[PDB]
DNA sequence: GGGGGGGGGGGGGGGGGGGGGTTTTTGGGGGGGGGG
DNA sequence: CCCCCCCCCCACCCCCCCCCCCCCCCCCCCCCC
C-alpha cells in the first residue's frame, strides 16, 4: 500500500473521500458519514499495522537454548519497508 | 638443562632449554574474551575467558528482559590473543650417541609468534607446564599421564667512517683482492675477478641484471676449493654445493612431497 | 492495618531411558642414465 | 645420438545427554486479630 506507485491508493482514498466532502454538512447522508468514517479506517489501519509477537507454546520446559529469534517478518518484507 | 633431563619436579618452573626448531604452526588463535548475544532483546555482554573455560551466563543480564539460556556466542565478535605452537629438537651435541634425539613442543603467544623459523638453533626461557589430555572427545575422561611443553617468556637465537677513508685508497683494488684469500699462494688475477664478482654490475627496468660468473678449471688437486669455501664464507646469503646429487640439498628446483622445493640456485 | 495461613504456580532435582563409541605388492607412467 | 632399461613415485559396557515427573518453595491473596 505504502510503495505501490508511491502509494497513489493513498490519493484514490482522499478522492472517495472528497466525493463527500464537496457535498454539504447538511448534504452528507448517513452513508456519506459512513463513507467518510471508512476512509479514516482505511488510513487508521494502514498506520496501525506492525509486527506480530512471538508467542511461544509454555507446555513443554524450555531446552538448553532459548528462542533462535523473535522476527516475525515475512521474507519480501524488511522492517525499512514498515 | 637438558631437555632429556627434565622430570616432573619442573611442572610449575621457570625452565631454560636449548635447541633445533623444526617446524611452527600457522599462528593459532586463542580466545581471550568471549562476546555473547541475547537471542531475544539483543543485549551483548562480554565474558572474559578463565583458564580456558567459557563462564557462559545462564540468564540474561537485563533483569527487564532475564530469559534463561538465551545468549548465545558470536564468535567474529569475541576477542583473541595468537598462539603457535613450536616443535624444539633435541640438539645433536646434547644426545647420547645410540639412541633418537627427543624433541618438546613450545607454545608462544602474541609479539612472540614467530620469533624463530624452521632450521633457528635458538633459547628458551620460559615455565614447563604439563596438562591432561582426553581418551576420546566425546568424554570428559583423561589419561593418567599428562601431555608436557613449555610456555616461554624469552627467546633467543644460537662504519661510514672507514669505509670513506679506505675508499680513498690508491692501492685498493690489489688490497681487497689479496685479502679475499691470504692464506692462498698468488693467483692474483683469480682474486681481483671474484672480487670483482662479489661487488657485480647493476640492474635495469624495461632482464639487464648485475650478476657476475666465473669458472675454475684445470688440476683437481689445487686451491681452486678452498677459493670457493672463502667466497662462501665472505658472501651475505650465497650458498656451497657441488654440480650433482643431493645430500638433501640439490641444484635445481624440484617438485616433491605435494610441494615445490626450491634448489641451490633458487 | 498487619501478619499468618492456605493455596497455586513455577522451578529444580533426580531418575530413567537411549544412543554412541602402515607396509607390501602390482601396475602404470614418466624421467634419467648408460651402451652401441 | 638414439634406444632401451631401470628406477622412482604413486594409489557390551559406561558416559553423556535429554526428557519427564514430583515435590517443595515462594509468592499472593484473604481472613482474623
Ligand atoms: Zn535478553
Amino acid at each position: 500500500i505504502l510503495s505501490m506507485e508511491s502509494g497513489k491508493v493513498l490519493r484514490a482514498a482522499i478522492r472517495l473521500a472528497l466525493d463527500v466532502i464537496k457535498i454539504d454538512r447538511l448534504s452528507r447522508t448517513p452513508r456519506d458519514n459512513m463513507v467518510l468514517k471508512l476512509v479514516l479506517n482505511f488510513f487508521r489501519n494502514v498506520i496501525a499495522i506492525e509486527p506480530g509477537e512471538f508467542t511461544i507454546n509454555t507446555k513443554k520446559s524450555m531446552p538448553k537454548k532459548g528462542i533462535t529469534s523473535i522476527d516475525t517478518l515475512p521474507p519480501n518484507v524488511s522492517m525499512d519497508d514498515i | 638443562k637438558g631437555m632429556r633431563e627434565l622430570n616432573p619436579n619442573d611442572i610449575d618452573k621457570l625452565i631454560n632449554l636449548k635447541g633445533l626448531v623444526l617446524r611452527s604452526t600457522p599462528v593459532i588463535p586463542d580466545m581471550k574474551v568471549a562476546f555473547f548475544k541475547c537471542n531475544v532483546c539483543d543485549h551483548t555482554m562480554a565474558v572474559e575467558i578463565d583458564r580456558g573455560v567459557i563462564q557462559e551466563p545462564a540468564r540474561c543480564e537485563r533483569i527487564d528482559c532475564n530469559e534463561p539460556n538465551s545468549m548465545s556466542l558470536i564468535h567474529n565478535r569475541c576477542s583473541f590473543a595468537d598462539k603457535q605452537v613450536i616443535k624444539l629438537q633435541e640438539t645433536p651435541d646434547f644426545v647420547p650417541d645410540g639412541q633418537t634425539p627427543h624433541s618438546i613442543s613450545l607454545c608462544v603467544y602474541d609479539e612472540l609468534v614467530d620469533s624463530c623459523r624452521a632450521g633457528d638453533r635458538i633459547e628458551v626461557t620460559g615455565t614447563f607446564r604439563s596438562i591432561p589430555i582426553r581418551a576420546n572427545s566425546r568424554q570428559r575422561v583423561l589419561k593418567s599421564l599428562y601431555k608436557t611443553y613449555v610456555d616461554v617468556v624469552h627467546v633467543k637465537k644460537v662504519d661510514l667512517a672507514k669505509i670513506r677513508e679506505v675508499a680513498a685508497r690508491e692501492d685498493l683494488y690489489s688490497l681487497l683482492a689479496r685479502s679475499i684469500a691470504p692464506s692462498i699462494y698468488e693467483l692474483e688475477d683469480v682474486k681481483k675477478g671474484i672480487l670483482l664478482q662479489l661487488f657485480g654490475g647493476t640492474n635495469k627496468t624495461f632482464r639487464y641484471r648485475g650478476d657476475i660468473n666465473i669458472l675454475l678449471c684445470g688440476d683437481p688437486s689445487t686451491s681452486k676449493s678452498q677459493i670457493l669455501q672463502y667466497v662462501h664464507k665472505i658472501t651475505p646469503r650465497g650458498v656451497y654445493t657441488s654440480g650433482k646429487g643431493s645430500s638433501a640439498v640439490g641444484l635445481t628446483a624440484y617438485i616433491t612431497r605435494l610441494v615445490l622445493e626450491s634448489g641451490a640456485l633458487v
